[PDB]
RNA sequence: GGUGAAAUUCUUGGAUUUAUUGAAGACUAACUACUGCGAAAGCAUUUGCCAAGGACGUUUUCAUUAAUCAAGAACGAAAGUUAGGGGAUCGAAGAUGAUCAGAUACCGUCGUAGUCUUAACCAUAAACUAUGCCGACUAGGGAUCGGGUGGUGUUUUUUUAAUGACCCACUCGGCACCUUAGAGAAAUCAAAGUCGGUUCUGGGGGGAGUAUGGUCGCAAGGCUGAAACUUAAAGGAAUUG
């Protein structure tokens, strides 16, 4: 039958990767971390017209590398950062950790 | 209890437990020891009593 | 004379510390890194360690309500047939509200935070 | 050839009973209850006529088509069940096979006996 | 025909796979053992009607042996004509 | 020789070996007597232990060797298996019996019975008797038997664990008693006959084992007399005219 | 067609019964059991999706953290009510028929809201386990379901091997019956036992779960809640007619 299931308690394992984590909030600074290439992982947290999440996808392209596409506006993601963030826009960086990076791929 | 088991695989002795929560991970290769399962935790190492 | 059996089968103070230590700081789960192991080692914990710092915990009981509420709650929106479900909202979120009391009274913080904690997090 | 083709049906109610000699097309040969006779009640409910109503039946059936192998079929219990099947054997058919397979059941229902109807 | 084709579905091993799939949903219940059955749709029909000791062997076997003849040569018909079938 | 396999000798509080065979082990039980268990089996067993039933034993038979100065004892079995070597054991001691189905009222109507009272009643299975015993604790009487796993021993004083049928078990235990009560007398006489049941010039079924006399006593029963009868069905035609003829005659 | 018997009804313009096919169409027979689960009310097609909850086993955490609670607040059958969709058999009221002294009755046919769905109200039932809820002890006995400790081998699979059921114990939680004796009027119960924590609440019956006022409800009514007065009883259980 299954796996395990679970997807969801990516959610989790991000909260504890935010506690002490480096990332990057919002979209101009997102894009700044982007064009630094810095970046790893990026978790769009929603449904972005085509144009913006298009261009960030191409980004992804360029590079090697990830993007979580959670795209609920709901913004579960929001619990880590912030509640505030109503809409998301996160890179992540170096955590002081990072096997999330790993598990996702 | 206290178990003292033997990984068939890598040779080597590790103490594990009795019915454990969680995956065994053997410390002389990352490769499965005793599972979790649908409860009851196993094995399939093999030895005695510690 | 419990905490002495486990002294005699396990490894040594100090050592207990740092084995622990590493899994808690990956994220909570004071149950699990206990579940790991070399279990003889981790027996003696609750018997010898105090019990850690910690993130989470009095936290964990409030933030698992939430998690399950909000779920809940679109089932509660939708189709109006839920009978036996709604308690369960009713007992849940309670729940929370019957560990808050004792939970307030040793630290500061669990005061205003608790109360808010409902349906936020 | 050896003979045998004429299916068979019983059909019961508590109150009455019918035949219709239908056939594997579906239409229907010939039917026969009572009420063609005199008597009305029970004197319809009894199993004296359910035998009768069956011979009415089948010696048409016989003399004029002359089909004899027949599939006897019934439906649930009424009084005239027994009866109607006895005098088939009599009937100088050959009754190839006695199936009982009342009809139907199984969930569907309400309070004003819509089931009752039914065996 | 074509109405019959859809229906009566893809193989043999459709048939099969399906009665798989029925009795480990099947242990919902008491544990104990009563009713499996395979029914269809455009006939059709219960093709088969068993009983078990379970597990995940006993059915296949099982399945094999309820698809004999009568219902092995309907499957047949399936796989090959009765009018028109699956590809 | 015996059967197998399970195990202990020592030496030889005499008996042993016949106890052993079929005697011990019966059906259904209880808590009151399951500290007295040897365990259970498959085989629609519960095997009551022989050590655990040793002691008991001396104890009964203790209470009972204590006594011999004028004591009555009665007996009673109103079951089939148990019924026919309870009359061959009350008619060697000279206690009183009920082999057949059980008159009532024995004990509190105390006039259809033997003069004075029973210091102690002896009973096979205390559940079918268990009238028997209730009317007995009333009169505030001990009452004594041989129990099996299948009643409670709350009724029953000294108990005697040890199965109720086949007859085997009645057969030795009663006779180890009987021993006993014999030991302490004078010598012991080499064993009495196997007893038992069933009467010939029929066809018989019930035990007895290691043979001998079942034939003398059965012979000598059936001998004995023209008893006021229930019977058979050659001198009950015999009777109907001797009634019939009388009936007639008027005679007051 | 229908019943005790009949009639209403249906009926030659071709029924009904009968065969097959479609749309609609409510419910889940057989299964379903001294049976399982939800806080309760209740809940039963198989099957998928999200997510809860009690079980055990762990000894991980608070390490006794706890336990009940008027007021407060939540859910709360059915039937009523209301908007809107669907509306098959059914089906009050109501229509004819028989009964019969009378039937607006049982009985039979016909029939609408209703039954049902999504939206929103009602706050009540013989909401029952007639046993409020939390905890301690105090008798056993047959097996039922879940898991866990298994012993053992067999079916059963495959042959390192592990199980769905099972031979055969034990533990833990519920279940219910069978069944204790100190209590229970009793009948009974194993607690309704031995004497707990806690709340609500009782009043001789009829007047009365009523009056009047308040709160709530669209309304139905529900909650809250008696007096003049009247009566020498109401009542329970067990017996004997």
């Amino acid at each position: 039958m299954a796996p395990v299931k679970s997807q969801e308690s990516i959610n989790q394992k991000l909260a504890l990767v935010i506690k002490s984590g480096k990332y990057t909030l919002g979209y101009k600074s997102t894009v700044k971390s982007l064009r630094q290439g810095k970046s790893k992982l990026i978790i769009i947290a929603a449904n972005t017209p085509v144009l913006r999440k298009s261009e960030l996808e191409y980004y992804a392209m360029l590079s090697k590398t990830k993007v979580y596409y959670f795209q609920g506006g709901n913004n579960e993601l929001g619990t880590a950062v912030g509640k505030l963030f109503r809409v998301g826009v996160v890179s992540i960086l170096e955590a002081g950790d990072s096997d999330i990076l790993t598990t996702l791929a | 209890y206290f178990l003292d088991v033997k990984c068939p695989g890598c040779l080597n002795i590790t103490t594990v437990f009795s019915h454990a929560q969680t995956a065994v991970t053997c410390e002389s290769c990352s490769t499965i020891l005793c599972t979790p399962t649908g409860g009851k935790a196993k094995l399939s190492e093999g030895t005695s009593f510690r | 004379e419990s905490v002495i059996e486990q002294i005699v089968k396990y490894a040594r103070k100090g050592l207990t510390p740092s084995q622990i230590g590493v899994l808690l700081r990956d994220a909570h789960g004071v149950t699990q890194a206990r579940v790991i192991t070399g279990n003889k080692i981790m027996r003696i914990l609750k018997s010898n360690g105090l019990a850690p710092e910690i993130p989470e915990d009095l936290y964990y009981l409030i933030k698992k309500a939430v998690s399950v509420r909000k779920h809940l709650e679109r089932n509660r929106k939708d189709k109006d047939a839920k009978f036996r479900l709604i308690l369960i909202e009713s007992r849940i979120h309670r729940l929370a509200r019957y560990y808050r009391t004792v939970a307030v009274l040793p630290p500061n913080w669990k005061y205003e935070s608790a109360t808010a904690s409902a349906l936020v997090n | 050839i050896y003979a045998s083709f004429n299916d068979t049906f019983v059909h019961v109610t508590d109150l009455s009973g019918k035949e219709t000699i239908a056939r594997v097309t579906g239409g229907m040969k010939v039917k026969a209850d009572r009420d063609e006779s005199s008597p009305y009640a029970a004197m319809l409910a009894a199993q004296d006529v359910a035998a009768k109503c069956k011979e009415v039946g089948i010696t048409a059936v016989h003399v004029k088509i002359r089909a004899t192998g027949g599939t006897r079929t019934k439906t649930p219990g009424p009084g005239g069940q027994a009866a109607l099947r006895a005098l088939a054997r009599s009937g100088l058919r050959i009754g190839r096979i006695e199936d009982v397979t009342p009809v139907p059941s199984d969930s569907t229902r309400k309070k004003g006996g819509r089931r009752g109807r039914r065996l | 025909m074509e109405n019959d084709k859809g229906q009566l579905v893809e193989l043999y091993v459709p048939r099969k796979c399906s009665a798989t799939n029925r009795i480990i949903k099947a242990d919902d219940h008491a544990s104990v053992q009563i009713n499996v059955a395979k029914v269809d749709e455009e006939g059709r029909a219960i093709p088969g009607e068993y009983v078990t000791y379970a597990l995940s062997g006993y059915v296949r076997s099982r399945g094999e042996s309820d698809d004999s003849l009568n219902r092995l040569a309907q499957n047949d018909g399936l796989l090959k004509n009765v009018w028109s079938y699956s590809r | 020789m015996s059967l197998p396999a399970t195990f202990d000798l020592t030496p030889e509080d005499a008996q042993l070996l016949l106890a052993a065979n079929t005697h011990l082990g019966a059906r259904n039980v209880q808590v009151h007597q399951e500290p007295y268990v040897f365990n259970a089996r498959p085989d629609g067993v519960h095997v009551i232990n022989v050590g655990k039933t040793w002691e008991k034993l001396v104890l009964a038979a203790r209470i009972i060797a204590a006594i011999p100065n004028p004591e009555d004892v009665v007996a009673i079995s109103s079951r089939t298996f148990g019924q026919r070597a309870v009359l061959k054991f009350a008619a060697h001691t000279g206690a009183t019996p009920i082999a057949g189905r059980f008159t009532p009222g024995s004990f509190t109507n105390y006039i259809t019975r033997s003069f004075k009272e029973p210091r102690l009643v002896i009973v096979t299975d205390p559940r079918s008797d268990a009238q028997a015993i209730k009317e007995a604790s009333y009169v505030n009487i001990p009452v004594i038997a041989l129990t099996d796993l299948d009643s409670p021993s709350e009724f029953v004083d000294v108990a005697i664990p040890c199965n109720n049928r086949g007859k085997h078990s009645i057969g030795l235990i009663w006779y180890l008693l009987a021993r006993e009560v014999l030991r302490l007398r004078g010598a012991l006489v080499d064993r009495t006959q196997p007893w038992s049941i069933m009467p010939d010039l029929y066809f018989y079924r019930d035990p007895e084992e290691v043979e001998q006399q079942v034939a003398e006593e059965a012979t000598t029963e059936e001998a004995g007399e023209e008893e006021a009868k229930e019977e058979v069905t050659e001198e009950q035609a015999e009777a109907t005219e001797w009634a019939e003829e009388n009936a007639d005659n008027v005679e007051w």
